[PDB]
RNA sequence: UUUUUGUUUGCUAAUGUAAAAGAGAAAUUAUAUAUGUACCGGUACAUAAAUAAUCCUAUCAC
RNA sequence: UUGGAUAAGGUGCCUAAAUAUUCGCUCAUGAGAUCCCAUAAAAGGUGUUGGUUCAUAUGAACUAGCCCUGAAAAUGGAUGGCGCUAAAGCGGAUUACCGAUACCAAGCCAUAAAAAGAAGAAAAAAUUUUUUUUUAGAAUCUUUUUAUGAGUAGAAAAUCGUGGGGU
RNA sequence: UAAAUAGUACCUGAAAUCGUUAAGAUGGAACGGAUUAAGAGAGAAAACAAGUAAAGAGGGGAAUAUUCUCUUCUUUAUUAAAAGAAACAUCAGUGAUUAAUUUAAUUUCAAUAAAGCAAUCCCCUGAAAUUGUUUUCACUUUCUCCCCGCACUAAUGUGGGGAAAACUGGCUUUAUUUCUUCAAUUAUUUUUUUUGCUGAGGAAUUUUAAAAUUAUUUGAAUUUUUCUUCUUAUAAUUUAAGUUGUUUCUAUACAGUACUUUCUUAACCCACUCGUCUUGAAAC
């Protein structure tokens, strides 16, 4: 068959729906997701972060332990240098 | 009549088809496989009550007032013939820069908005078009200069379609004369032309 | 006074150049007061070149060449213009009009 | 087509067929440009050739 | 520069001239492919009498047809019979070795046949 | 760039950067004139500049000095030759660019009554650290054989007297016009007075 | 030197722009400070410190 | 051929693009400015910047960046020139840019391969009837798809002409 | 004499070369390649006009030397349509852009207005008693105050020696985030603002199918409803199935200043005398 203008399979809605049979379903779900109100997030912004306090404590602890190990390494190297001085 | 691809809602318009091409094997087919085309639509800040500047016609720089859409994208304008002395001019959006002033924000101008709107729907593109036989009669005299320039003017005056629009413009001017005239600053704003002064800068100046 | 302009002046420079490598396809245009690319992009519009002739050409002494400003060039607010015909290099330094319409 | 998408993004049963079927991608030059064709990426000096792991997607987004 | 007129799209003008045919009379303007060794043109230096190649050939869908959108065809004495059917596709030119009487009869027949003629006013 | 001509005062400017700006203006079909070339400044020590110009004088074509590279001594022609060497003068466009430039040592007459412009990309204070040695080109010219400096200085002071007279007279005029404007501001309607006062005009 | 019509046998009227579209803008001077005012480079006081990021100047006929 | 975006390389002018940002060093009375590439050393410097080791903000000893000496050749001479010091020098970091007959998208040519082939009405203009254009079937061909496209010695094919000769 | 531009160098009479006239150019080479622009020549076969009525000249053939036909040019009026180009719009591809965007992840925070903690102490950090565990002191704001210099400053203040709480700052509580931030980066989606260039082909048994859109109807569904999805059946639209339409101009003319083209001049960029043997050619 003759070659026609190859439709852009990334923006042309008709040809994209032909290629992927579920694209209109996926886009409708995306529209439904995006079409929500803002009060829900306005009142759940804390609720989704205060329940991150346990992870925040854990992260503080782990990075604290990392820096503690680094500081101990610094102190040990300093002591070895003092010994090797004399 | 429209199609809502991705929620654009573009609206459709009937379209004719006249291009003729000899087809591959035997005959000649009409080129336009389609019959409908999305309308033109306009810039966000073009409305009936706005005031604008014509940019290219032989009325260069004159200020004018939007009137009405003509179902063709091309829009009709009235720089009232008794205030700015400008006839009807079915001109385009991208030839017609529009300012940010709406004429109906004025307290005494807002009263004639109803009549201005009711006086618009009568005009149309077939009225604005030029007539074939009148064009022929005009071209006949080309095959003394003062004589020919008077002949052209009187022929266009006697043009049967012209008189309707002439009366329409006379009515618009008569309606809009006194309230606009009472504001000296607005009247001179509409009467004076627009130039470019080297002190100002186009890009950094918002319309 | 009279004879309104409603256009900006511009100067024609060389073509889309490169040392010992010509490319007479585009034209370089500099504008009145623009200085940055961010403000040079503001112009995508029509351009009229006007020049004179020693004798009449079509009943008048003036003929003109049209074109469109395509895309900004470089960082200092210089633009590339594409015309129906190549500008003859006799034009460098003359004034050209960038019209507000479109 | 989404079958190909999955069969590629996850190392599944079918490669010697899909990759043999799929012509080599022709890529446009970058939107901004490379850093240095002549130096490695992992070198402290700016450079490009080598192993980019997770970063290749950014440069593909201008390759397209 | 390529010249565009209607549907016929021509890619080149300025029929090519032989290299060095400027400062040497004995070299005629007719083109040839210089063989040489260090002969410049073969090396394709930057901007010096570029040579013809296959790429300049126009499209066969429109190749031989004349600005009249119509292939030309020569006639000599009375050979108009094969022209009756394809009058929309072939224009006719009188051969230069035709006398006035024969050319007059040919022009008479062709004008009523409604087929254009190129050199209508030849030798008259 | 967009005027019929420019006139450039050369107070405290650097030769190289000034030449760059001048040549770039010239190549785009714009007429430029430079004044008071005796005040051109050069970054470096006076003796270093003297040494370089000494070597330049040493240089001469042996076959015939008539065809020799014209050394010149006038500061105006020094700047002119620098711009010529810095501009593509061997072509027709370059020749036009070169001959669209006019310069005169000190002030001439038809240029003292036009606004002078100063190019902020070549001012010595801006583009030089204050602790590093610089020069005055007029002294260099005198050393290399100008012998026309004190005359230029006397002409300069003679012009300066008249300049002060004119400036004081025009200051008087401008201060009178400002009073006239401020006093006449209140005879206009309140709408126009508010229109002026809103934008400070 | 002023006005109008033009420059659309080798000849016997006769035309060309490297750049009109407000082509507007006269203090000098020092940069780790200046300029004006009244006195004798110094004394005292104002002016200047994003300077053109400004000001002036155009449409109102007849 | 038409547009887009790049490579190396450059962004003071010549010369298309940054007097771009930002971080330090450099005063040269023969500064310095890209590999091939168009020379510079042993030794020094109480020039200046930063360090290390020791001694009670000081004394010494080292250490490495730039710079100075060492450093002299004949037509007048070259970082390419101009010139460049709050660099347009040095060594980075940063974005933005300009930059190809390379790359990408599209069009056309030719070659090679590939898929396939040994008989019917369309439209327009006048006013249902006339006119206006076609109604195609050539196998070393016709339609269509893709890819590629450099060349001396060298070989082959299709070709275009010249003196004649049958047809 | 047909020709004398066939006049005894006598059929034609090119080139190197030279002469005349005209036009143009001319600053140490000239000529050129590619792109033009101006001039000077030419040019109607697409560069608008088929037919329709009349009359002037011609012509033909069929009908049975008279009817009818087809007519081709000059004029008259009588009207088309189409072709190209420009402008606008639309679409598709193709980019450049100018404002963003749901939901997650990564020690982010920052405020708001009501309490408290702590005084060289606090969230941090710094120095000392087979690895983890614990401890000590030493850490900040000042427009607070004292003593010495008592005016010593770069200072509308100040050096040194000492006092002070705690507005500054830090931490633990409650309610809010639009008074104020919700950063930056990655994963998964979503649009948007201004516009440049291109428009190949023309589908008598795939320009069809479905693909989507609208408007019905069918049953159901779920993220839970105005772009929510999956078809039962219907009719068209096109985002499907490579650019189509509108208005002008050419232009109401038969050669022109317009239009296409040749030539000569200039203009920005580039370009070293060819052929040859040669590793190496423009070569001194």
């Amino acid at each position: 068959k003759k070659r026609l203008q190859n439709k852009n399979s990334l923006t042309n809605f008709a040809v994209r729906c032909r290629l992927n049979p579920a694209y209109k379903l996926l886009r409708s779900l995306a529209v439904l997701r995006m079409r929500k109100s803002i009060l829900e997030k306005s009142k759940n912004k804390k609720e989704k972060r205060v329940q991150k306090q346990i992870q925040k404590k854990e992260l503080q602890k782990i990075n604290h332990d990392y820096y503690k190990g680094v500081a101990k390494a610094v102190k040990k190297k300093k002591k070895r240098e003092e010994k090797k001085a004399k | 009549k429209h199609y809502n691809v991705k929620g654009k809602k573009k609206v459709l318009v009937p379209v004719n088809a006249k291009k003729t091409i000899n087809k591959k094997y035997f005959g000649r087919k009409v080129a336009s496989k389609k019959k409908y085309v999305v309308q033109r639509k306009l810039r966000k800040s073009i409305e009936v009550g706005k005031v604008a500047i014509i940019l290219t016609g032989k009325h260069m720089g004159k200020r004018c007032i939007i009137t009405k859409i003509l179902n063709s994208g091309l829009l009709a304008v009235v720089g009232p013939y008794e205030i700015n002395g400008v006839p009807l001019k079915r001109v385009d959006s991208r030839y017609l820069v529009v300012t940010s002033t709406n004429i109906f924000n004025f307290e005494n101008i807002a009263k004639l908005k109803d009549d201005f709107l009711n006086y618009a729907q009568d005009i149309d593109d077939d009225s604005f078009i030029k007539t074939l036989e009148i064009k022929k009669k005009q071209k006949k005299l080309l095959k003394f200069m003062n004589n020919v320039i008077d002949k052209i003017k009187e022929i266009r005056k006697e043009d049967p379609k012209v008189q309707k629009l002439e009366g329409i413009q006379k009515d618009i001017g008569s309606l809009l004369k006194p309230e606009i005239l009472k504001n000296k600053v607005f009247a001179h704003y509409l009467k004076s032309k627009f130039t470019l002064r080297n002190d100002m800068v186009l890009h950094k100046m918002k319309f | 006074l009279q004879a309104v302009r409603l256009y900006e002046k511009g100067v024609i420079l060389g073509y889309k150049r490169s040392q010992r490598n010509q490319d007479p396809n585009f034209t370089l245009i500099s504008i009145k007061n623009v200085n940055t690319k961010k403000h040079a992009q503001f112009y995508v519009k029509r351009v009229a070149y006007v020049y004179r002739t020693t004798k009449h050409h079509d009943g008048v002494k003036i003929k003109c060449i049209w074109g469109k400003v395509c895309r900004t060039h470089g960082n200092s607010g210089v633009i590339r213009a594409k015309f129906k015909t190549h500008i003859p290099p006799k034009a460098f330094g003359d004034r050209v009009r960038i019209l507000m319409y479109p | 087509i989404e079958d190909m998408v999955y069969q590629l993004y996850t190392c599944g049963p079918v490669f010697k067929k899909v990759n043999n079927f799929l012509w080599a991608f022709k890529l446009k030059p970058p939107r901004k440009g490379f850093k240095a064709k002549r130096h490695a990426f992992n070198e402290p000096r700016p450079g490009d050739w080598g192993n980019r792991e997770a970063h290749i997607n950014e440069l593909i987004n201008r390759m397209i | 520069a390529v010249k565009k007129v209607g549907k016929i799209i021509k890619k080149r003008t300025k029929k090519f001239t032989r290299f060095q045919s400027n400062r040497f009379m004995r070299v005629k303007p007719a083109w040839r492919k210089p063989r040489g060794i260090d002969c410049r043109v073969r090396r394709r230096y930057k901007g010096t009498n570029l040579m013809p190649s296959i790429g300049y050939g126009s499209n066969k869908k429109t190749k031989f047809l004349l600005p009249n959108n119509k292939y030309k065809y020569v006639v000599k004495n009375k050979e108009m019979e094969p022209l009756i059917m394809n009058h929309t596709k072939y224009c006719v030119q009188i051969a230069h070795n035709v006398s006035s009487k024969k050319r007059k009869q040919i022009i008479e027949r062709a004008k009523q046949m409604n087929v254009s003629v190129i050199n209508a006013k030849a030798r008259l | 760039m967009y005027k019929k001509e420019y006139v450039i005062d050369c107070k405290g400017h650097l030769l190289g950067r000034l030449a760059s700006l001048i040549a770039k203006e010239l190549l785009n079909g714009q007429r430029i004139v430079a004044v008071r070339c005796e005040d051109i400044n050069i970054s470096g020590s006076l003796y270093r500049n003297k040494l370089k110009y000494q070597e330049f004088l040493r240089l001469r074509t042996n076959t015939n000095p008539k065809k020799g590279p014209l050394h010149l001594r006038e500061p105006s022609k020094i700047l002119w030759r620098c711009v010529r060497g810095m501009l593509p003068h061997k072509t027709y466009k370059g020749q036009l660019a070169l001959k669209k430039l006019k310069v005169c040592v000190g002030m001439p007459y038809p240029y003292d009554k036009k606004k002078k412009y100063v190019l902020p990309s070549a001012l010595r204070a801006f583009r030089l650290k204050k602790h590093r040695r610089y020069c005055r080109l007029g002294t260099l010219s005198s050393r290399v054989g100008w012998n026309y400096d004190t005359l230029v200085k006397k002409n300069e002071v003679l012009r300066k007297q008249v300049s002060k007279a004119y400036y004081k007279k025009k200051v008087n005029n401008l201060n009178e016009k400002k009073e006239i404007k401020t006093e006449a501001l209140n005879l206009i309607n309140p709408e126009q007075r508010q229109v002026l006062e809103n934008f400070g005009y």
